[PDB]
């Protein structure tokens, strides 16, 4: 079949402030087939209560999903998104960058 | 402005055990308002926007019946196409369907569409005139002939130009408080010194609706494409959308560059500049 | 509302 590698964006719903509740998003898009593994990581550990949007796709048939969880940003906590897919030889990890 | 109602259907076969994974999502413009997920417990079409909850039990029974009819067709199709393409019974395959209608500012019918894919490739699609089919290959050509003999395009046209437009107008009215509200992007610019001689300017657009937006950089009043980066528009998770665009500039020359933001929610385009 | 018909391929 066709194989399209997911694009990954990791970001907060709102501009992040330490101590203030927010949402951590991992948006995966442009991939095919739809079978995909996405985890949100806190300091390298998997976050358990993560939800995701309903599978949908773009005009070019490529799929997209939003994975998200509630979180409260801090100075020293590190967050990331870990993705595995048939197009990937190993899980791709994308760090949450406050700015980028 | 103009509006759309669109439905997206995905089925993924499970050769190991059981029925295909089936997921349906309905949108008005960029607002998801219903879903069906075969993996969910309810086995019902479910609401995903407050204004669709105005619909009574008869609506939900009907949408549930019909969306389950979609899933069975998809299941049958996965079997049919596997044969058409002489494929093994061991592999998982995917069928995707999208259809819907656009109306203009006057809420008059503008366009209709209906497209179908197998394993991520075009299979068959209704042409813009809503009278004929585009079949990508000889398997899809078999489907096209079947659908011509059964006058499927004519039946589809009756939905797309008729019932579909009436549903969309019903929803736009019922959900007008949000569906007809435009949320202009909340914009700002960040500055990042990458090295001693270069800096990155990033122009942010946040919390906007609908999703359509244009972010462009200019240098001394002319469009700048070199050394720019634009991310795909992305959901905030609260129904609104986000986007940013960045440019790398020589340190001290930030003032030359302007970010230009166009969005339906803006009476005039916005211009941002680092100063 | 979804289409009332769903012809098989």
């Amino acid at each position: 079949m066709i194989q399209r590698t997911p694009k990954i964006q990791v970001y907060s719903r709102h501009p992040a402030e330490n101590g203030k509740s927010n949402f951590l998003n991992c948006y995966v898009s442009g991939f095919h087939p739809s079978d995909i593994e996405v985890d949100l990581l806190k300091n390298g550990e998997r976050i358990e209560k993560v939800e995701h949007s309903d599978l949908s796709f773009s005009k070019d048939w490529s799929f997209y999903l939003l994975y998200y969880t509630e979180f409260t940003p801090t100075e020293k906590d590190e967050y990331a998104c870990r993705v595995n897919h048939v197009t990937l030889s190993q899980p791709k990890i994308v760090k949450w960058d406050r700015d980028m | 402005g103009s509006h759309s109602m669109r439905y997206f259907f995905t089925s993924v076969s499970r050769p190991g055990r059981g029925e295909p994974r089936f997921i349906a999502v309905g949108y008005v413009d960029d607002t998801q308002f219903v879903r069906f997920d075969s993996d969910a417990a309810s086995q019902r079409m479910e609401p995903r926007a407050p204004w669709i909850e105005q619909e009574g039990p008869e609506y939900w029974d009907g949408e549930t019946r019909k969306v389950k009819a979609h899933s069975q067709t998809h299941r049958v199709d996965l079997g049919t196409l596997r044969g058409y393409y002489n494929q093994s019974e061991a592999g998982s395959h995917t069928v995707q369907r999208m259809y819907g209608c656009d109306v203009g500012s006057d809420w008059r019918f503008l366009r209709g569409y209906h497209q179908y894919a197998y394993d991520g490739k075009d299979y068959i699609a209704l042409k813009e005139d809503l009278r004929s089919w585009t079949a990508a290959d000889m398997a899809a050509q078999t489907t096209k002939h079947k659908w011509e003999a059964a006058h499927v395009a004519e039946q589809l046209r009756a939905y797309l130009e008729g019932t579909c437009v009436e549903w969309l107008r019903r929803y736009l009215e019922n959900g007008k408080e949000t569906l007809q509200r435009t949320d202009a992007p909340k914009t700002h610019m960040t500055h990042h010194a990458v090295s001693d001689h270069e800096a990155t300017l990033r122009c942010w657009a946040l919390s906007f609706y609908p999703a359509e937006i244009t972010l462009t950089w200019q240098r001394d009043g002319e469009d700048q494409t070199q050394d720019t980066e634009l991310v795909e528009t992305r959901p905030a998770g609260d129904g609104t959308f986000q986007k940013w665009v960045a440019v790398v500039v020589p340190s001290g020359q930030e003032q030359r560059y302007t970010c230009h933001v166009q969005h339906e929610g803006l009476p005039k385009p916005l211009t941002l500049r680092w100063e | 509302g979804v289409w009332i018909r769903t012809p098989t391929a």
